[PDB]
DNA sequence: GGCCGTACGCT
DNA sequence: GAGCGTAC
DNA sequence: GGCCGTACGCTC
DNA sequence: GAGCGTAC
């Protein structure tokens, strides 16, 4: 479950979504209590793009995020009734870690357009040398302090051109995405 | 700041990559995915050889883990037990003790209930290994060494098969006979442009551990061409008449990846919701003794082989197996058709023989070299142990033998740590007995480097050996 | 076959209560640890994880101890070895632990998977001289293995690090101790064997517990020690700070040993919400990592605080008792034991492990002799000794040559054969002389040793002395009188 | 959680009582499944002897065992309601097994009483060693333990009454004196 | 120490 | 009163 | 990879 | 379809 902080300001307040309980406990104790709020991800999260919205609304983790943000989704969406005016994105220094963002990025552009289009959506930096493995005081030092952290703000550019990239990559559609993998990397 | 789109497309190509060339698709050459690969290089550093005692489960994990997979425990673990399953693997290459799971589904026992060590034919992908046959590689952290691909000295590939769902593709290829599989690849070597009909005069087809039945060589003819296809996997299923004109069907095999219990929970499914008419009874009769034995008892009025046929088409008691051949060629997954999977394993094999001649070449010009060194030392013993003896240490007794007797510093240091048993009779003429067969020894790789024939007919002739070792029956009747 | 119910009641109840007894919840009064302690420890010296070595996960020693000593769940491996590694549970830790160890609030440690451990500096003393046939080796559970039956253990473990284990039909709770007054009274035990309880309470005040504290009056410690039974009261240290004109404060920086902090803070909690205790305004737990244990209670203008302390004492676990049942293995048997008792099976432990380990010393020092005697000997007739194994045909002819011509053993023999060349160079004879003349010297002094029982005595007083001026520190829990 | 056999008539039907759930799995893969059936006890079973009615009635294990037998328990307790005419304690070799039998012997004496006296309660003997009954493969599992022509079952047999009465009273009893001085009396 | 969420592709 | 620590 | 049952004895 | 097999 989500472990928030003391302070209700969104301005000043800020969530980390953590990849796994042992970085959650972690993150928790090394956290300013304060302003830092911590909702750990069990593992792999539900791609929206390839399920349904009675799907997406009846899973656990999605559920939980919504319920965090109290923001609402869709058409029922309000900025104003934002808990946080920074949502980071905190996953491992590894492939999976990338992995788990893509579909937290998939949710995020789907169901909170207006959050990312207001600067509330970042990355958090951790260096690649996972955070189920990440010293106490460190995590805090290195990714969370405002001082000397490195956040990356998640900017939408073009709508058009992010609309066709989160369908050819985390859609249903299999040949459009195998003819990306062939392209980039493959040839 | 980071633009969205570049970070989507950036962060899901390094996950849909490491999926493809380090997760779920095997490599050509020895027919294993990573963590297979480290398991078998785990037991093999472990020790764990088929004539030592079995080794906790939690152990071998822990060791595979720790050093070469950084990874969850259960992905370990499961991919271990799969190994050990003669159901699921046509050439079994983990030999456990305890629980590991049957065809009805139910998983084997926790780490701690079960112990293992490799089988004999799992030998064969390991040898030769510490010859220089193959590329070790730095493992993750860059604390210990693994290595990139097993020497394999039979075609595990196509052997055991595969069924990995990767990024933007998966793989699915069928287990196949060994004996069927060696004298495809002995046939390739004779005649390079063997057509793919010619190759299937040795492979007939998949052959799956479950046995079973295939329905039609046109799937598999397609399968082989083209890389892709559909092939039928049909239970043996007997109709037997009874007293009072009953009849029953007893199956005795099931098809390949078919959980036998679920199969029974379909049938039982079908009977409930009135889908299928003239069944009785249904029982499951499997035993150790029998094997697999699902009895169907079939109504006085009804037809027992119109049951069968739609048994067939409504239940997994004839299912297909879509064949999809993609393999991790040049470090790169590639849809490969029969001919290029026995192409590449062959290549392989020429590669890690070629750099065992070389490396055991090597091996025996620095150890006659050593020879050469304490024969010259026993035909000048008096006066090799004097010039020790008037030397005050070790540097100017190497420099008075080098100097005196026109040796090198490797044949010098051998004769200081040479031993005072080494010149009585016998262990003298073990000396010279060594240096001739050595001599004879290094003549025969020197014949293997120099001719490409006589390199393929070693090939050839270790192949054949494994064939007459570990080469069984065909177990799946391919049926026209 | 028929099998009697009442017999059958008796003969299984009996196995599983011995086996409780003797080989899980009761630790041996010679090294102070129980099977699972021992097998953990014994495990961490074989993995070879010594505290110069980096540490090796959580998961993998655990692994090593089942597969090899200990056929029983990984949890109780785990969480025994976790107690090992965390500086509140014990005064002198055995395992040092990388990671989430829990900590006082009684919240556990992270999962296996996510820590990391290797064994304390002060746990080498605990294994020093074991390959030097100290201790009695035995089986183990599938008879694939050997096994330690106790560990040679140069330090007093029972009484510095204590016990508290439920058995069948018995329980043990052995409180821990400071270890330079307990090296003390094993000195003051060595050098008058007929030692008063009260005179080894000179240099033993009484228990030191490693979360600190207090302990109210020494009368409860002197039952303790005199029958091996007592209650010691144990009060956490509080200050009452004049924080500003006519208000006050409550600061908790030490609480009793083995008291759950959480579950402390939650019982004040309960008394204020049921109104128990008046003059309460807030409870708050500021323990960090830098600053320690700190529980701030705050107490309204007016209201008198030493009042409301005192009886937070007597509805609060913020003063609890320690019920000492001092129940060891002693012979393979549960005894209560004495302060003095305890001592003396120690200090009978320490003169048979240096006696063993001088024994050892000796036989491999003569051994080495022996072989020397016939280099030597080789040495000084190399030319005969050469033209001899050259005249053979094979080795076992060259032996017996040897051993005939040179009035050597069958061992001298051997190891002429198998000596290399380059022992045949100046400095190389001058080698084997050298460690020979210094190996005589070495014989001489380990046979004083077992000639003598003052010179052993000495020896083991000797060894405690440097344990005790290593591994000693200062005492943390005040004996309040 | 009960695994039951297929065949409903209690004479030719019985119920294996396993220690643990990877030997339960073992067993119910090995097992005949027309006559046996599995019900697996997940550790130490709760002493009746120590506990009150309300904590025995509302513990999960032993609401679990009397479903599976049907019988009732105490004053409601009927033989020819039982669903099994053996009833197999299936416990490890180790001395952790012989407590759970103990744990099980002492709520069917105060609990089942009748259920000995008529000969249904037996002991299984599986192989002696270091090895438990969750290490074992399903197979040898059954050919040991399982099969009626391999098997060697001990039949639950009360011989005196007043005897036992006063016997478990002293070893699974609140009153731990007592059993200290037995295991004293009777220490090897 | 058993229960159990998700990604990913194919048929 | 309830909870310590090795076991299943 | 978090949730969580029981035995066993002692003293509050 | 839903479930294969390595991942969190
Ligand atoms: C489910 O499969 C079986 C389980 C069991 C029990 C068990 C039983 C439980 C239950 C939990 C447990 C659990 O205890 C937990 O261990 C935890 C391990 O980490 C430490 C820190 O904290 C421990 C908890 O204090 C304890 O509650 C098991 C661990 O090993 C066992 O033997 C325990 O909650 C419900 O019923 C026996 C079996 O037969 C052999 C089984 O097949
Ligand atoms: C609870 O806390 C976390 C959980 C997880 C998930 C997980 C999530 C679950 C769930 C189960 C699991 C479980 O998967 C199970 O593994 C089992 C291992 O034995 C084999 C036999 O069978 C496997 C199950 O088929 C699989 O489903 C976890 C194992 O490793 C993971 O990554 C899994 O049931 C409900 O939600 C991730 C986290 O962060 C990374 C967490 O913090
Ligand atoms: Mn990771
Ligand atoms: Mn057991
Ligand atoms: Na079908």
């Amino acid at each position: 479950k989500l472990a928030d902080c003391s302070s209700k300001s969104p301005e000043e307040c800020e969530i980390f979504l953590v990849e796994g309980d042992s970085a959650g406990g972690s993150t928790k104790s090394g956290r300013d209590s304060r302003t830092q709020a911590i909702l750990p991800l069990r593992g792999k999260i539900l791609n929206v793009e390839k399920a349904r919205l009675d799907r997406i609304l009846n899973n656990n983790e999605i559920r939980q995020m919504i319920t965090a943000f109290g923001t609402g989704i869709g058409g029922d969406f309000d900025l104003a009734k934002a808990r946080y005016h920074k949502i980071v994105i905190m996953t491992d220094a590894d492939v999976d870690g990338a992995h788990i963002r893509t579909l937290l990025l998939t949710f995020f552009y789907r169901f909170m357009r207006p959050l990312i289009e207001a600067g509330y959506v970042y990355i958090a930096q951790p260096p690649t040398g996972g955070l189920g493995e990440m010293n106490a005081d460190q995590l805090w030092e290195t990714t969370m302090n405002p001082e000397h952290r490195a956040l990356l703000q998640v900017k939408l550019e073009d709508a058009i051109e992010a609309d066709q990239t989160f369908e050819m990559l985390m859609g249903d559609v299999v040949e459009n995405r195998r003819q990306f993998i062939e392209d980039n990397a493959v040839y | 700041e980071r633009n969205i789109t570049s970070e989507m497309r950036e962060s899901f190509l390094d996950y849909a990559m490491s999926v493809i060339v380090a997760r779920a698709l095997p490599d050509v050459r020895d027919g294993l995915k990573p963590v297979h690969r480290r398991i078998l290089y785990g037991l093999n550093e472990q020790g764990m050889t088929p004539d030592k005692s079995y080794k906790k489960s939690a152990r071998i994990v822990g060791d595979v883990m720790g050093k070469y997979h950084p990874h969850g425990d259960s992905s370990i673990y499961e991919a271990m037990v799969r190994m050990a399953q003669d159901f699921s693997y046509r050439y079994p290459l983990v030999d456990g003790q305890g629980n590991f799971g049957s065809m009805d589904g139910d998983g084997a026992a926790a780490m701690r209930y079960t112990e293992a060590r490799m089988t004999k034919i799992t030998l064969e992908l390991l040898r030769d290994i510490n010859k220089d046959t193959i590329d070790f590689i730095d493992n993750y952290d860059g604390n210990e060494r693994e290595p990139s691909v097993l020497p394999a000295r039979f075609p595990n590939l196509l052997a055991n098969g595969a069924s990995g769902i990767a990024v933007g593709m998966a793989t699915n290829i069928p287990p196949h006979n060994l004996t069927e599989l060696i004298n495809g690849v002995l046939s390739l070597s004779k005649n390079p442009d063997i057509s793919i009909a010619e190759l299937m005069e040795d492979i007939e087809g998949p052959d799956f551990p479950t046995a079973g039945l295939i329905l039609g060589k046109s799937g598999i003819r397609r399968a082989y061409e083209t890389g892709r296809g559909s092939i039928q996997m049909r239970s043996r299923a007997v109709i037997e008449e009874r007293g009072g004109g009953r009849q029953r069907i007893v199956v005795t095999e099931i098809p390949f990846q078919v959980n036998k219990a679920r199969m029974i929970e379909k049938i039982a499914e079908l009977v409930r919701d009135k889908k299928i008419d003239g069944i009785t009874d249904l029982r499951d009769e499997t035993s150790l003794r029998t094997g697999v034995r699902v009895v169907i008892d079939v109504r006085k009025d009804a037809n027992a082989s119109v049951i069968l046929n739609n048994l067939y088409k409504q239940t997994p008691l004839q299912t297909s197996f879509g064949v999809n051949m993609i393999a991790l060629v040049n470090g790169r997954p590639k849809l490969i058709n029969l001919k290029e999977a026995l192409v590449h394993y062959l290549e392989h094999q020429k590669t890690v023989v070629r750099r065992r001649t070389q490396y055991n070449l090597r091996k025996a010009k620095d150890r006659a070299h050593i020879l050469e060194g304490l024969r010259i030392a026993l035909d000048h013993i008096d006066e090799i142990i004097s010039t020790i003896r008037e030397s005050d240490t070790d540097k100017v007794a190497m420099e008075s033998l080098q100097q005196r007797f026109k040796l090198s510093e490797k044949q010098a240091q051998a004769i200081l740590d040479m031993r005072l048993r080494r010149l009585t009779g016998l262990e003298r003429d073990k000396i010279e007995a060594e240096y001739n067969e050595l001599l004879n020894y290094i003549s025969e790789l020197e014949t293997i480097l120099a001719d490409e024939e006589v390199l393929l007919q070693l090939v050839r002739d270790e192949l054949t050996e494994i064939r007459d070792r570990f080469g069984d029956d065909r177990r799946t009747e391919i049926q026209l």
